[PDB]
């Protein structure tokens, strides 16, 4: 306790949240280009399992 | 099944249509109770207001 | 007159609660004022609150028949002379008597000049008028009393301050008050220590406020002028059982709305807009335009944006927030209700545009 | 200034004191007899709470007494303007001693207030006070002490300024009936007098571990805690469930009363914290669910208007509602709809039985019995 | 055919539940509506007699 | 009088088991403050769940409160309570419900208010 | 006549809110605020935006100082937010990218050497 | 015991500039892993009870 210790303790937490707060938005970013080449993906397997329903069955 | 079609089709109407008015009248049952007290009230606290 | 007076007996004071109509649509819709109540002014600075006084006296001098008094307390000589001169040329200097104690004072003058301008202010009552009484800054009142309270050598106390803090402060706040013959009102700038609500002074003089406007520089830089904050912004009079219960729910309407629209805002910063559902862009579309339409033209102010002043009725601000909340007026843009006024004016903009 | 009766005096507190409020009289039942803390921080309630419960005592019989303590002089004329406009001024004495008044009258004021409320607790009737602040006296006291040059103690508090309080709160007692008879002179034979106290304290940003807050609690027999955070959420009177007790517990509820409510406060404290961890996700979910929709619902009912008070009668049938289901049913934008309702039929149709429980404890299977079949009642033909 | 029936009887059955809420609505607003007016006249009255 | 000369070496150990389990969670509650529950590894999430059990377990109704939780009071022999405790650290009732071990006497008490939720 | 005044106060650890700098604060008409961690990082001198304000502000200006410094101190402010957040994100967007290396431009522009003061000529056109 | 406690300050020293990672043990490389696994056993060895005394010989003996 004292009002040293407690600052010091508030500006660590401050820092916490500035990591966070940066993860985040990384994080945001990284999602919608991972769905892009989540998007990107369909064609093959989506022409494949014609290809394969025509022939099998 | 065109005989079976028909009988669900008019018991089917038989039931909405009239229960559309039943549930109607269950709000204009509880609208009228509800205004019964709306008056009351309003006439009761002229009576504090007069005392006061 | 004496500046030592006695407060007014138990049995002078109004056997009424009326509210003091200052036009502004922010105030008078979020954070309405008492006649004969106390107003804390809670904003920083390069927000306006010169220009928000200069409107408040001029409006409460022309739309009513009362006059106004400004005490110094302790702040800048710079800001004094210019305001003094912000004053005279905008024809408000003659509706306003000016009592100055400032930093360069020993510490009885910054202790006795708020007492000077409030038995001004209580002449003025006497004659029957409503009466506005500015402070500049409250907590400068407290500190002057700490100076003196030291320099005669009395215990200290809570944090620092004098023993007869509460003391000192409620025999100057119990004297602006609304009496049978008149009522004095006051709009007092406060200054919070260390960013600390529990400071004794702070804590100490939030007891006497009703009323409390923060202005917020934010506000200011999207443009919107006044620059109150609708969410922090606070009035005790904000209750159905003394102003209604339409002025009452339609204020918290819009405070909900815009204290949704606050984080709707943030989760469109991060994921952007169209991630959004549809009910909360419906949302984000009138929060946009009511937070336009709590700007105002004042009087003052013409001589920045031209316009000519508007003095706004209360009864139109409830009538232009329902409608724009009870999803009427969706049909005509957010930039035709900007520093427009009424809404009967809002949608004349709207017309031409 | 006089010593409060000796521990050979007292007796147990056994009568209750009905506030207008579910949620107190509920969970923190007021016996005649008790000191019980009004705490929390400011613009809460609390003065609200407090002459809710002097405006109930308009029929019951209880002189009542309202003492302000560095009060506005406007809030204190317009809380008698209230007290006027209800009545109840006709049964209150209002010893004020307004925030302009000097600290030597702000200081001495609760003692009056006691001296006169002594006076009916030594004739064998039944007196009710309230401080309005015992955090404004105790300031008025530091300034009083201060000037004279004493040492202060902590938060520059001087050391007495537990006495100060203790000597005062330890007069609301209730005496025995040998006590009335003796003090007296044998002419009231029989009758136990009883001096209630509901002292109001203010914390700094909900601090409830200063040291005046605890010196009171310290002193008082239980606290209403009211909360900020749950105030500005619509939930009012905000009594927070897990701070405030009632250390003469259910001694001083009527026999009905007590048996409804049983650890319900005990039951919205779990559901509370509870609430704090399913905020994200939980699991055993119906039982924690079914568990969180009955604690909601009983919040969205334990919430209540300023200036309406409601007989034991009707607090009663309303728990009973909320205790024997009845309300899964109903949403929480009923919940009003059914309490209105509720009552007004109950005021229609049964106002014998209405007329008895609130004359009695009133609690048996014949009357549990009677409940069941007026809630199935209203239940099923009556609409809302 | 049968089916078309089975939502017509729905469709009645959820403009029933709209019009009960919107009947109610209406209801209470106009027991606020005039138990205000109620007070309003009554205060004005009790003032009337002070003055007297 | 904690000492395992005078308790006993089961008894001690008992409650030293105790007393580290606890503070081993006092240790975690900032982070899962911070970061939630779901970022602490396996091994400190079962941890945390004993540590709460143990929380619970130590409540006790008394007989002179019954005038205000109106359930009757429990009387829990020595011999009976560091047993209990055993079994809850060591794990033979790692799959109970936390409120099962509120307010109870014993650990046969707990298993048996498990049945009723 | 005029005097104009430039009083200095030392803080310790860089808190602000000391007594005595809280109510030098309290009388001034602004304040620059050296930063200690600008000025070990070489940049030099210290000054802080964001931190730091004159509350008379342009009134006082050179027009056409006024005119070529209007974005520059919120720049900055921004610009030293978004370097705080760069540690943390590679694969930055261009578009922050710009802004991230303008920044750092100007932020490489504003430091002097110790004796070398500059007319309002030279400032401007540097600003330019 | 000169020359042995010199390998336990420094093992206590890695370990106590290592412990901010014990709460995010599993992301660690494992050539750190052996450095904190290192300490926490060291740290373990030194607990002793109370009114047993090592000779010198015995605390010479662990610390090897
Ligand atoms: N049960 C309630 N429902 C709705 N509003 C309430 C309720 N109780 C209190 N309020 C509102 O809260 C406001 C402030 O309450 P009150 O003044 O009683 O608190 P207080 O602690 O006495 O304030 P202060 O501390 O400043 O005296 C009142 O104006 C009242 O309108
Ligand atoms: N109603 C308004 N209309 C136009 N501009 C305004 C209005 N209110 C404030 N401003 C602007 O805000 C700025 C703040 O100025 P000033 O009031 O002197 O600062 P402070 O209020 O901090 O003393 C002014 O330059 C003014 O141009
Ligand atoms: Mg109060």
């Amino acid at each position: 306790a004292g009002a040293k210790d407690i600052r010091s303790k508030i500006a660590s937490v401050q820092n916490t949240q500035k990591i966070t707060k940066a993860m985040e938005m990384v994080a945001a970013s990284k999602m919608r280009k991972s769905q892009d080449r989540m998007a990107a993906s369909r064609p093959y397997a989506e022409t494949m399992r014609k290809v394969i329903g025509h022939l099998a069955h | 099944d065109l005989d079976l079609a028909k009988a669900s089709a008019t018991d089917q109407l038989k039931k909405a249509k009239a229960e559309a008015q039943v549930i109607i009248e269950q709000a204009n049952k509880r609208r009228s109770q509800i205004l019964d007290e709306a008056k009351a009230e309003a006439e009761q606290e002229r009576t504090k207001i007069v005392a006061q | 007159w004496a500046i030592h007076r006695a407060a007014p007996s138990y049995e002078e004071l109004s056997n009424s609660q009326e509210l003091l109509e200052t036009g502004i649509k922010v105030i008078d819709l979020m954070a309405p004022f008492a006649k004969g109540g106390k107003v804390g002014l809670f904003g920083g600075a390069g927000v306006g609150k010169t220009v928000n006084m200069m409107e408040l006296i001029r409006n409460i001098a022309i739309e009513h028949s009362g006059y106004s008094v400004f005490a110094g307390v302790g702040e800048r000589t710079r800001e004094g002379n210019d305001f003094y001169h912000e004053m005279t040329d905008s024809n408000v200097i003659d509706k306003v008597s000016l009592v100055y104690g400032q930093m360069n004072e020993p510490p009885g003058n910054r202790l006795r000049v708020a007492l000077t301008g409030l038995t001004m202010a209580e002449k003025f009552r006497d004659e029957g008028r409503d009466v506005l009484l500015f402070v500049d800054n409250i907590y400068r009142y407290t500190l002057a009393g700490t100076e003196v309270s030291a320099l005669l050598g009395r215990m200290p106390s809570a944090v620092g301050y004098q023993p007869t803090l509460a003391e000192e402060m409620g025999v100057l706040q119990e004297r602006i008050t609304s009496t049978k013959t008149g009522s004095i009102t006051s709009v007092q700038a406060v200054y919070v220590p260390a960013d600390d609500l529990t400071d004794p002074s702070p804590a100490t003089t939030f007891a006497h406020l009703d009323a409390t406007v923060v202005l917020s520089r934010q506000i200011a830089s999207l443009g919107i002028y006044p620059a109150v904050d609708p969410l922090d912004s606070t009035s005790r009079q904000l209750d159905p059982l003394v102003v209604g219960q339409e002025h009452y729910d339609t204020a918290r309407g819009v405070q909900s709305i815009l204290q949704r629209y606050q984080e709707l805002k943030d989760i469109i910063a991060i994921l952007g807009m169209d991630e959004l559902s549809e009910e909360d862009k419906l949302v984000v579309a009138r929060a946009r335009k009511i937070q336009r339409f709590l700007s105002q033209p004042f009087f003052v102010a013409e001589v920045f944006t031209g316009s000519p002043g508007k003095y706004v009725s209360l009864k139109d601000t409830i009538r232009g927030f329902k409608g724009i909340m009870e999803g009427e007026y969706d049909h005509l843009p957010e930039q035709a209700f900007y520093m427009v006024g009424s809404i009967e004016e809002a949608v004349e903009k709207a017309k031409k545009l | 200034e006089a010593i409060a009766p000796g521990v050979i005096e007292r007796q147990s507190v056994d009568q209750p004191v009905q506030t207008g409020y579910k949620a107190v009289d509920s969970m923190i039942p007021i016996g005649r007899g008790q000191r019980e803390l009004i705490i929390g921080d400011r613009q809460t309630g609390k003065t609200a709470l407090a002459i809710d419960a002097i405006i109930n005592q308009r029929d019951s019989g209880i002189k009542c007494i309202y003492v302000a303590i560095g009060q506005k002089a406007s809030t204190i004329s317009n809380v008698v303007r209230k007290l006027e406009e209800h009545g109840a001024l006709a049964n209150t004495i209002v010893v004020v001693a307004t925030a302009s008044e000097s600290a030597a009258l702000q200081y001495l004021a609760p003692y009056a207030g006691c001296a006169m409320g002594e006076y009916f607790r030594d004739r064998g009737e039944d007196a009710l006070i309230i401080y309005d602040d015992l955090s404004k006296q105790a300031v008025a006291y530091r300034q009083i002490s201060l000037l004279l040059r004493r040492p202060p103690g902590r938060e520059a508090f001087p050391g007495d300024v537990f006495y100060l309080h203790s000597r005062l709160l330890e007069r609301a007692a209730r005496v025995n009936a040998e006590y009335v008879e003796a003090f007296t002179k044998g002419e009231v034979k029989g009758k136990t007098g009883s001096l209630t106290a509901l002292p109001i304290i203010e914390t700094q940003a909900g601090d409830v571990s200063a040291f005046v807050p605890t010196n009171v609690i310290s002193i008082t027999d239980g606290q209403i805690f009211l909360e900020t955070n749950l105030f500005n959420a619509g939930i009012r009177p905000a009594v927070n469930p897990g701070i405030s007790v009632s250390r003469v517990g259910g001694a001083a509820q009527t026999k009905i009363m007590k048996k409804l409510s049983g650890g319900i406060r005990t039951a919205l404290a779990q559901y509370r914290e509870l609430a704090a961890f399913s905020q994200f996700a939980s699991d055993l979910d119906d039982a924690t669910r079914k568990q969180l929709d009955h604690g909601q619902k009983v919040t969205e009912l334990l919430k209540q208007k300023q200036y309406a008070p409601m007989s034991v009668a009707q607090q009663s049938l309303v728990l009973f509602a909320a205790e024997r289901g009845y309300l899964a049913d109903v949403e929480l934008s009923k919940i009003g709809s059914f309490e209105a309702a509720l009552l007004a039929y109950v005021d229609r149709d049964h106002a014998p039985l209405m007329q008895e429980i609130n004359q009695t404890g009133g609690y048996n299977d014949e009357i549990e019995g009677k409940l069941k079949g007026i809630l199935d009642s209203f239940k099923a033909t009556q609409s809302w």
